[PDB]
């Protein structure tokens, strides 16, 4: 039994609503209770999911009445948030539970929309001390920028890289929503020896055009 | 026309009898006669799930025990009653369910009839057959076979709350013992009930889909539903079943059930606890048959390609048994 | 009603480990529990059911590797995994179902749960424990832009988790982002700190990062200076 949910990641506004959807492929309508058997989870990072809703629209006790949640032909599911509000960031699961085995709908992010904000972006070489080590990390920072869409591509005496890079973001800034990103590229000191010229290039729907940080050593 | 009268009663009671069923039926009931009419070519909706017959007998059979059997202590609904709880001979004798002037019963002969809907095989009878209003849980004693196949009945077998009643075509014997203070048991042959079981299984899988049958004990309620309960000699009787339903159905010697008999049990009459005297002195023994039975059916998440379907003994409203011989009548007025 | 989970584990691949969890404030006698796990950057996986009769239920995927089980005296549920692999790497959920009981008898099972343990992280890795490295991100001319400063530490090679990082001993939070971890080729693990500071303050403010290691017992101070 197949959950799919819709979008991936989701922007609201600071006063608007969140609509989530939840398609099963199968029916989850549990005939003789009348009830579709489908349930709505609540995930912030570092807590166990949170139970909002079960038979797709029935609230929990303590859950706040912002949230409420719409069943279609025992396979369509709407979850929404009123009145959306900082803590609502969160990743939001859809799991059917009228056949076995249980199945998770595979997560909304939900986080808060804001004005676009383009990254500042800084390049670091690799430290000379790491470097009597035997590696070298390049790090490039992409400092404060919204929304959490970018790409980093590394690029060395021009040619791109690929395989020799890794990244990771921070959550949305509780203060004020935006993100960071550091994408690292890794070699052995034999090849960042190889070449001469490292560069780090950001796109990202703040900026006009690609923006280059780069050095040479 | 379809219709709902007052029935009344008739038997074979002797007032020099002074067993409990003689005695309120000696009162209560006509003595037992019969005649039969065919109706050619008339087809009759029945549904024995909504039927008046069975709230009338179920009304009776509640006088009768509220008469004879007293407990010696009863609540119910908060309040407290205590009386006089004598012991008394206790042996159920068929009772017949009869029409009025100005009424008809009609009968459904079609063969393995499930209780509702239309049947083609129609007769009016003055009376019913005669029935023990037999008390009991989870197993259905002394009641009428199947001419013909076993057959299960439901209101809706798609829902899981609505119990199914069983009524089998060749009956299963149970002797229950307690011999000369509260433990007793019951015999059976390990064979007869797995050939019994075996045709269940069959029926159902044409219910359900041939999907692997399970039988698990009852779990969860009142003993009266988890065990085996029924009256034997004036003494309440508990009968734990788990050997009997311990089965998975996919692709020899005799059973023993351990018994206890319980002063303070749930009442059946009504929501609320009762308390009769200690057992008799001496051997206690009844052989009945099992020529019926009641089942419930595990509900929730299940597997939507193999579904496998788990039964447990039921019951707990004894109207239930009384529509397992009352299935096939239904009262009209002419 | 609290579920208290018992974790976390870390394990070489091919061991085995056990999981618990520990139920109060209702009746354990009527309800059954299941494990859950939870992948990085992942994702919600049902592996197995125990029901109130004791009848167990796991995922094929792992049948025969994994098993649960149920203690009423104790109130107590368990999870024994066998022959773990680094695939397993992840956080385990212990879990409370539904179970109806009905008048005639009937029960009908829902496996959806209102009560979630505090989430369990069981490791897998052929990684020896290891404190980090500790590199300096210096800022320089291209690492500054305009009025703000970027600088950093590196934390390299380091197994397993946790870390914490710090700025001058705590005094400096503002503008402070540590990034999440990421799982390297060696089974290592690596992340940066960074902050980003007046400019202005790079020749006249000492800024050192502060790196605890737990698992090693390992402290690492490493002062940031430009070049
Ligand atoms: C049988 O039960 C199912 C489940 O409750 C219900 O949806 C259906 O309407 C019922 N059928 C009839 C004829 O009442
Ligand atoms: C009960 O079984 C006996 C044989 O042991 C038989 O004579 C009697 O007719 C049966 N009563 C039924 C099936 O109601
Ligand atoms: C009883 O019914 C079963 C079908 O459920 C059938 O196979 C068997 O022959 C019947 N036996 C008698 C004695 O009627
Ligand atoms: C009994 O059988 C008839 C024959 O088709 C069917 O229409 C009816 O639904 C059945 N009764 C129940 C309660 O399922
Ligand atoms: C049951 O009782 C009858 C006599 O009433 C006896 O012939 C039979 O052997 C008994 N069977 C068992 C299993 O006790
Ligand atoms: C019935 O007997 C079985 C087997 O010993 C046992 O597991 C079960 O607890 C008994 N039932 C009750 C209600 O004690
Ligand atoms: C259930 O049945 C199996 C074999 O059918 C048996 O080994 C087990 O003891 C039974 N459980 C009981 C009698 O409680
Ligand atoms: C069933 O009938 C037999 C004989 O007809 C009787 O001895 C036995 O006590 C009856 N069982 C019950 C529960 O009334």
């Amino acid at each position: 039994v197949v959950m799919t949910q819709s979008p991936e990641f989701l922007a609201v506004s600071l006063g608007e609503r969140a609509t989530l959807e939840c398609k099963s492929s199968h029916s989850l309508l549990y005939a003789p209770y009348d009830k579709d058997a489908l349930v709505w989870y609540q995930q912030k990072p570092g807590q166990p999911p949170k139970l909002l809703l079960d038979w797709a629209s029935s609230r929990r006790s303590g859950v706040s009445d912002r949230f409420s949640a719409t069943s279609a032909s025992g396979r369509y599911f709407t979850l929404t948030i009123s009145n959306f509000r900082a803590d609502d960031v969160a990743t939001y699961y859809c799991q059917q539970t009228r056949w076995t085995p249980p199945t998770f709908g595979g997560g909304t992010k939900v986080d808060l929309n804001r004005t676009v904000a383009a990254p500042s972006v800084f390049i670091f070489p690799p430290s000379d001390e790491q470097l009597k080590s035997g590696t070298a990390s390049v790090v490039c920072l992409l400092n404060n920028f919204y929304p959490r869409e970018a790409k980093v591509q590394w690029k060395v005496d021009n040619a791109l890289q690929s395989g020799n890079s890794q990244e990771s973001v921070t959550e949305q800034d509780s203060k004020d929503s935006t993100y960071s990103l550091s994408s690292t590229l890794t070699l052995s000191k034999a090849d960042y020896e190889k070449h001469k010229v490292y560069a780090c290039e950001v796109t990202h729907q703040g900026l006009s055009s690609p923006v280059t940080k780069s050095f040479n050593r | 026309k379809e219709a709902t009268t007052t029935l009344f009663c008739a038997s074979d009671a002797k007032a020099y009898e002074t067993e409990v069923h003689n005695v309120w039926a000696t009162h209560a009931c006509v003595p037992t006669d019969p005649q039969e009419v065919l109706l050619e070519n008339v087809t009759e909706n029945f549904n024995m799930w909504k039927n008046n017959m069975v709230e009338q007998m179920q009304e009776d059979i509640i006088s009768l025990w509220d008469q004879s059997l007293k407990p010696c202590v009863k609540l119910t609904g908060g309040s407290v009653i205590t009386q006089a709880c004598p012991k008394v001979s206790f042996e159920p004798i068929p009772i017949h369910y009869c029409t009025p002037a100005g009424f008809a019963i009609l009968k459904c002969n079609d063969r393995n009839f499930n209780g509702t809907g239309p049947c083609k095989n129609v007769s009016t009878v003055q009376c019913t057959h005669g029935i023990k209003p037999v008390v009991s849980t989870q197993l259905l004693l002394n009641g009428s076979l199947a001419e013909a196949e076993v057959v299960i009945r439901s209101e809706n077998f798609t829902n899981n709350a609505k119990t199914i009643i069983i009524q089998l075509n060749e009956t299963v014997e149970i002797n229950c013992t307690r011999p000369n203070i509260r433990q007793a048991h019951c015999n059976i042959s390990r064979a007869t009930w797995n050939s019994t079981l075996k045709k269940i299984v069959a029926k159902l899988r044409e219910q359900f889909g041939n999907k692997t049958i399970v039988f698990q004990p009852s779990s969860g309620g009142d003993p009266e539903i988890v065990m085996h309960s029924f009256n034997c000699g004036g003494e309440f009787f508990y009968c734990n079943t788990t050997q009997l339903f311990n089965s998975t159905w996919n692709s020899e010697g005799t059973i023993t059930l351990p018994c206890r008999i319980k002063q303070i049990i749930n009442m059946w009459q009504e929501v609320g606890k009762a308390m009769y005297a200690p057992p008799i002195e001496g051997q206690i023994r009844c052989s009945s048959n099992i020529t019926g039975l009641l089942l419930t059916r595990d509900g929730g998440n299940n597997n939507k390609t193999n579904g496998t379907e788990i039964f447990r003994p039921g019951g707990g409203d004894m109207r239930d048994n009384w529509r397992s011989e009352l299935y096939k009548y239904k009262v009209v007025k002419i | 009603m609290k579920l208290m989970q018992s974790g976390g584990v870390m394990v070489r691949p091919g061991e085995s480990a056990t999981l618990s969890c520990v139920a109060s404030g209702f009746d354990f006698s009527r309800n059954g529990f299941e494990w859950l796990r939870q992948g990085p950057g992942k994702g919600l996986q049902w592996l197995a059911t125990v029901t109130f009769e004791s009848k167990t239920h796991v995922t094929a995927s792992a049948r025969g590797r994994f098993t649960i089980s149920r203690d009423n005296s104790r109130r107590t549920v368990y999870l024994q995994m066998t022959n773990l692999q680094p695939d397993d790497t992840a956080m385990y959920f212990c879990v409370k179902d539904q179970t109806i009981f009905h008048k005639n008898g009937a029960v009908d099972f829902f496996s959806y749960f209102d009560l979630w343990g505090r989430g369990a992280p069981v490791i897998v890795s052929a990684a020896s424990t290891k404190g980090p490295s500790v590199f300096p991100l210096a800022p320089s001319s291209k690492s500054t832009s305009g009025g703000t400063a970027a600088l950093g530490c590196l934390v390299k090679d380091y197994f397993p988790e946790p870390v914490t990082v710090s700025w001058n001993s705590g005094a400096l939070t503002s503008g402070v982002h540590t990034f999440p971890a990421v799982l390297q080729s060696s089974g290592l693990y690596s992340l940066s700190s960074v902050v980003t500071v007046p400019s202005s303050s790079l020749g006249t403010q000492t800024y050192i990062c502060n790196v605890n290691h737990k698992p090693s017992n390992t402290k690492v101070d490493k002062r940031v200076e430009p070049k």
